[PDB]
């Protein structure tokens, strides 16, 4: 019923600017309170700001004050975070959240999915996708997503119909400066041949959508 | 400004155990504290508000205590699904500062990894690179060793490890290691081996192939 959906995230040159959007569904913004919070990949949670949609009053953390502005358009039911003059430190997953209905307290009970902001002077690159074919009980197979930037990459198996034994590994930053991961899944040996296995890789930054079929080799 | 110092940074506990997490404010916050449960790659979920008030639909094994300066989240009977990072937050007044976090991992019976190796695809060799992957599946504890041997030589600084975040149903980990080289360097060797050491193993497990 109630949810936040955030967008606008992606790659940005250091010194540059970006605008994030938090779209609210299932409740009216006027009279509610909206918070932006970020999480740098390694570390913990950091409160950025607060806006009351009705009247448009705002408050910020010292670490972003003057550089960042929160606003909201009550008529489109969407809040915004405008970020200027970005730094490597600003690389993070940004969330918006609504204050809970039940007390003066700044508890946040509904959160968006989160969107990744990456600030660096590097170029967008599409991934290559490679088979990781099985051989010989139970058998393992997968896909290799190689040489992409920036994060993130989305891997699904058979449009999402397969979730048992599916391990998508954290990406690894390589020497070259590109990212790489593997998604893998374990299946019964008897199902080989009669069950097709397709991994569904999506890297929206470069806008690559690739669905590769993994079978054994002659 | 108001500090929130969390304790500890991380902990392991058995299923059924009592877990206690501590947050500490530098100033009197009275009762204005909130706890959040964040599972990896998911948004934080509100557990507690006003120090001791359970948010609706939250399991009863979570409870909150404390006043003024010293605060406690408690899980009475730890469940596998409870793997996550937990956060205290000062909820009044602005700026609302969050604690550093507490990573909670489940302790579990020991399990030896299942090892797999994967030769590079022919279509990758085309573009002049080779990636050989070794998969260790559904094992516990986390600490494991993947050694690459290439024609029986030990390899150094040419592989990268990536670790699955602990499984939330059976509390296991998975690990991938990737050996990367120039197809010229690949095509000058015969046997590609992957050697694995774990607490569940009393003797190293080797998995290998021969180039074509
Ligand atoms: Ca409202
Ligand atoms: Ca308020």
């Amino acid at each position: 019923e109630v949810q936040l959906v955030e967008s606008g995230g992606g790659l940005v040159q250091p010194g540059g600017s970006l605008r994030l959007s938090c779209a609210a569904s299932g409740f009216t913004l006027s009279g509610d309170w909206i918070h932006w919070v970020r999480q740098a990949p390694g570390k913990g949670l950091e409160w950025l700001g607060e806006i009351s949609a009705a009247g448009g009053y705002t408050d910020y953390a010292d670490s972003v004050k003057g550089r960042f502005t929160i606003s909201a358009d009550t008529s489109k039911n969407t809040a915004y975070l405008q970020m200027n003059s970005l730094r490597a430190e600003d690389t993070a997953v940004y969330y918006c959240a609504r204050e809970s209905r039940v007390s003066f307290e700044a508890a946040m009970d509904y959160w968006g999915q989160g969107t990744l902001v990456t600030v660096s002077s590097a170029s967008t690159k599409g991934p290559s996708v490679f088979p990781l074919a099985p051989s010989s009980g139970t058998a393992a197979l997968g896909c290799l997503v190689k040489d992409y930037f920036p994060e993130p990459v989305t891997v699904s198996w058979n449009s999402g119909a397969l979730t048992s034994g599916v391990h998508t590994f954290p990406a690894v930053l390589q020497s070259s400066g590109l990212y790489s991961l593997s998604s893998v899944v374990t299946v019964p040996s008897s199902s080989l041949g009669t069950q097709t296995y397709i991994c569904n890789v999506n890297h929206k930054p470069s806008n690559t959508k690739v669905d590769k079929k993994v079978e054994p080799k002659s | 400004d108001i500090q929130m110092t969390q304790s500890p940074s991380s902990l392991s506990a058995s299923v059924g155990d009592r877990v206690t997490i501590t947050c500490r404010a530098s100033q009197d916050l009275a009762t204005d504290v909130a706890w959040y449960q964040q599972k990896p790659g998911k948004a934080p979920k509100l557990l507690i508000y006003s120090a001791s008030f359970l948010y609706s639909g939250v399991p009863s094994r979570f409870s909150g205590s404390g006043s003024g300066t010293d605060f406690t989240l408690t899980i009475s009977s730890l469940q596998p699904e409870d793997f996550a990072t937990y956060y205290c937050q000062q909820s009044e007044p602005e700026p609302y500062t969050f604690g550093q976090g507490t990573k909670v991992e489940i302790k579990r019976t020991v399990a030896a990894p299942s090892v797999f190796i994967f030769p590079p695809s022919d279509e990758q060799l085309k573009s002049g690179t080779a990636s050989v992957v070794c998969l260790l599946n559904n094992f516990y504890p986390r600490e494991a060793k993947v050694q690459w041997k290439v024609d029986n030589a030990l390899q150094s600084g040419n592989s990268q490890e990536s670790v699955t975040e602990q499984d939330s149903k059976d509390s296991t980990y998975s690990l991938s290691s990737t050996l990367t080289l120039s197809k010229a360097d690949y095509e000058k060797h015969k046997v590609y081996a992957c050697e694995v050491t774990h607490q569940g193993l009393s003797s190293p497990v080797t998995k290998s192939f021969n180039r074509g």
